[PDB]
RNA sequence: CUCCAAUAGCGUAUAUUAUGUUGCAGUUAAAAAGCUCGUAGUUGAACUUUGGGCCCGGUUGGCCGGUCGGAUUUCCAACGGGGCCUUUCCUUCUGGCUAACCUUGAGUCCUUGUGGCUCUUGGCGAACCAGGACUUUUACUUUGAAAAAAUUAGAGUGUUCAAAGCAGGCGUAUUGCUCGAAUAUAUUAGCAUGGAAUAAUAGAAUAGGACGUUUGGUUCUAUUUUGUUGGUUUCUAGGACCAUCGUAAUGAUUAAUAGGGACGGUCGGGGGCAUCAGUAUUCAAUUGUCAGAGGUGAAAUUCUUGGAUUUAUUGAAGACUAACUACUGCGAAAGCAUUUGCCAAGGACGUUUUCAUUAAUCAAGAACGAAAGUUAGGGGAUCGAAGAUGAUCAGAUACCGUCGUAGUCUUAACCAUAAACUAUGCCGACUAGGGAUCGGGUGGUGUUUUUUUAAUGACCCACUCGGCACCUUACGAGAAAU
């Protein structure tokens, strides 16, 4: 029969080894010895704005320009981030509290810089798509 | 040692078949196994077939046509609960129309429709198709 | 070959084979009934005899065992029944 | 993970959650919470 | 096949399907039984009866000729001993090969063999005390096997 | 500035959803314990009422429909349930009951009559009441009750639709009429019923067996009635046991191309202890001759009035087993090769012997295990980890030579693992051809050995078990070698 046993009688032996192999499962194993996302456990961070990246490129709305350099608060990482359209820098100035999420592009562009792993959406409590939209206003 | 005597007279079937054989001898033989031979005869799987009597378990020869696929066996006996019976026939038959689930049960050794027809189960002890 | 009958095996070719292999089996051995002229009776022997079978009355031999059939004592005689 | 497990001094096996579910969904709202406490250090 | 070695051996007796007669036999149960018995007087094992009957004497299988099993006709007559044959042979056995092995300490092989004789010995009396033939923990010790066997 | 997607909802971040019982894999790049024994555990050959005859009443479906969509008789097949008779306990007595015919007592509505039911006086048990007296034990399966509601599936109902809700719908809307609020699912265990295949359990062999029309002896139990209540013992009723005569087909399944055991003649470098030989290697003494001898790609370190190396006769020590030698032959594996003696062992074969399921595989536990290495003795010829040396030339195509400690051998004890390899669990069973060979056995007016033919032996042919292998192929398998 090759190799489980067949019988009417096995059923335990044949619970036990299931319950054996089960530990060969990376995501029920994790689930059991209670291991428990990038960063930390959330979907976003918070961030203090250490300094601006790419400040000094020529080519405006590149990938170069986008970026800042934002450590996270809850480890003292330090992390590059994009804020989306350029337009958007004039927003964030330095030590002004930025949530960071997943940029989690689909597809690679032509200029872009892998390894910018995060995006900037929030900054002092309000959003830069609220503020390049005018909705909002930076608080202070 | 011999575990199942029917395991041995169905294999040695299917192996015949397979190769191109019209007879089999089986070797040793039961009420089972008899009973088991009946049903694919009934239904066409193979001809004829004889006991000999060796003054011990028995031989049987069978006479095979080639309407025979397969003819298995289920190891381990299997209780059925008449619900369970159309699990069976999916998993392990090739079509709805036609082909049998073989299995033992109080009221005879009969295949799954007459199972069905007389409103019993029990346990499965094989198939053909 | 391909087809034959298992049922009616012929005669010689059974008569060749070994003895469990037969159709249904049977032994190969014999057994006679044996004399030597001193004596007026007749002793019956296995044709394997293993131990060395001696005479009704007479302290005699009659045959020797071996490898498989026993070797009957030279002077004397046989039938099998 | 039979001998990866052993290596440490404590059986690594032995401490578990009895649910992987609740203790994995309870940890990123925590989380999420406490990230929310932090703010940059002040002076009063 | 073959429970203490790698042999293969297919071996034995192919016995008769003719489960009476042999016709040319005459004789009688009453004839053969007597014989059965003061053959065991002498201290014969059954195996020794049944061959011994079957040479000398037409005797195809005692069980035809007479009813019953040859132990069975023994044991019947009052004539059968403290434990079986089988069981018997197999001690008389390890009782010779211990013996070898106490003037022999440097012959692994016997030591071996020894084990094997005993594992079947102990794996017998454990089938005979099963079924009442031996009283429940009936056991073979070494120091104790001489005397059992001789 | 120009289009696309979804639209009161759309984007982003995070984690996560889209191990093999069914049903995985373990030659060569995942992984068979070095080997065997073995307890727990899982598993375990075949056989014991089958076949044949008769009745009863059901539910689909046909062909008619009689009938004012569905209806029932007979014609019909089909599929199912029940009950009988076949040698056939159905627990059993003692009544209470009877529903059913072997009955029949009359005859007959009416198709020439077994088509048909009412109908009591000889003659069905079991259908189940209830009292006694006693019952081998399980699994499986069926049906039946069970399982709370909510959710779920789902019927009915125009919440305007819908998610919902369990409402609602008709009138004389002036004194009221009315349909609801279903059903399904729900398993392990316990309960209750039907089945009697498959798989277990128990039974009669030191007969302490079974029935009884018998009866002695023994012993227990105690209700009725003797007015009543208590005591005692008669009678009587029902068990239990020890005997003895009775009834009886008196009571043991095959004998597994399962397994153990006996037995016969064999086979093997299987094992243990003792033993006998062979040349060689080193050394010693005796000897003979003369200058080199040794070693390498080439050298040197080294040995040589101490006659080296070579020769001769002779002796000692320890190891080994050349050629024959064949991966055959044997062993569980490690491994095993001079010969003889002893000791116990084994497979295969032969087998009209014996026992009769005793078995297969195996966590735990245990026996053995190559070389090196370790402890304590002995031994210590040889080769020789360590160490010390040689010269290091152009190169290294021809990286070694010398001294030599441990060790190598043996006893008593350790260690306890190897690519411990066919780099391939075990038992069994089926599937295809051929010639060799090892062992065993059977058959022959085969050959050869001479003596006087035989008996032997060795050989040849046919067959058959069991071995170690090779060849060719497939009606097979593979990614392909195979
Ligand atoms: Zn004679």
């Amino acid at each position: 029969g090759k190799g489980k046993p067949r019988g009417l009688n096995s059923a335990r032996k044949l619970r036990v080894h299931r319950r054996n192999n089960r530990w060969a499962e990376n995501n029920y194993k994790k689930r059991l010895l209670g291991t428990a996302s990038p960063f930390g456990g959330s979907s976003h961070a918070k961030g203090i704005v250490l300094e601006k990246l790419g400040i000094e490129s020529k080519q405006p709305n590149s990938a170069i320009r986008k970026c800042v350099r934002v450590q996270l608060i809850k480890n003292g990482k330090k992390v590059t981030a994009f804020v989306p359209n350029d337009g958007c820098l004039n927003f964030v100035d330095e030590n002004d509290e930025v949530l960071l999420a997943g940029f989690g592009r689909k597809g690679k562009a032509k200029g872009d810089i892998p390894g910018v792993r995060f995006k900037v959406v929030k900054v002092s409590g309000v959003s830069l798509l609220a503020l390049w939209k005018e909705k909002k206003e930076k608080p202070r | 040692t011999r575990s199942s005597v029917l395991a041995d007279a169905l294999n040695a079937i299917n192996n015949a078949e397979k190769t191109g054989k019209r007879q089999v001898l089986i070797r040793p033989s039961s009420k089972v196994i008899i009973k088991f031979l009946q049903v694919m005869q009934k239904h066409g799987y193979i001809g004829e077939f004889e006991y000999i009597d060796d003054h011990r378990s028995g031989k049987i020869v069978v006479q095979l046509n080639g309407r025979l696929n397969k003819c298995g066996v289920i190891s381990p006996r299997f209780n059925v609960k008449i619900g369970d019976i159309e699990k069976w026939t999916a998993n392990l038959l090739p079509a709805r129309q036609f082909g049998y689930v073989i299995l033992t049960t109080s009221a005879g050794i009969m295949d799954h429709e007459e199972a069905r027809r007389k409103h019993v189960s029990g346990k499965i002890l094989g198939f053909v198709y | 070959v391909l087809v034959q009958d298992l049922l009616h095996p012929t005669a010689a070719s059974e008569a060749r084979k070994h003895k469990l292999k037969t159709l249904v089996q049977g032994p190969r051995s014999y057994f006679l009934d044996v004399k030597c002229p001193g004596c007026l009776n007749i002793t019956t022997v296995f044709s394997h005899a293993q131990t060395a079978v001696t005479c009704e009355s007479c302290s005699t031999i009659l045959c020797t065992p071996t490898g498989g059939k026993a070797k009957l004592s030279e002077g004397t005689s046989f039938r099998r029944k | 993970a039979k001998k990866k497990l052993h290596t440490q001094g404590h059986n690594a096996k032995a401490f578990a959650v009895a649910a992987p579910g609740k203790m994995a969904r309870t940890m990123q709202r925590s989380s999420d919470v406490n990230e929310r406490k932090l703010h940059v250090p002040m002076v009063d | 096949g073959r429970m203490h070695s790698a042999g293969k051996g297919i071996s034995s007796s192919a016995i008769p399907y003719s489960r009476n007669a042999p016709a040319w036999f005459k004789l009688s149960s009453e004839s053969v039984i007597e014989q059965i018995v003061k053959y065991a007087r002498k201290g014969l094992t059954p195996s020794q009866i049944g061959v011994l009957l079957r040479d000398a004497h037409g005797v195809t299988q005692a069980r035809v000729i007479t009813g019953n099993k040859i132990m069975r006709i023994l044991k019947s007559n009052g004539l059968a001993p403290e434990i079986p044959e089988d069981l018997y042979y197999l001690i008389k056995k390890a009782v010779s090969v211990r013996k070898h092995l106490e003037r022999n300490r440097k012959d692994k092989d016997a030591k071996f063999r020894l084990i094997l004789i005993e594992s079947r010995i102990h794996r017998l009396a454990r089938y005979y005390r099963t079924v009442a033939v031996l009283p429940p923990n009936w056991k073979y010790e070494s120091a104790t096997a001489s005397a059992l066997v001789n």
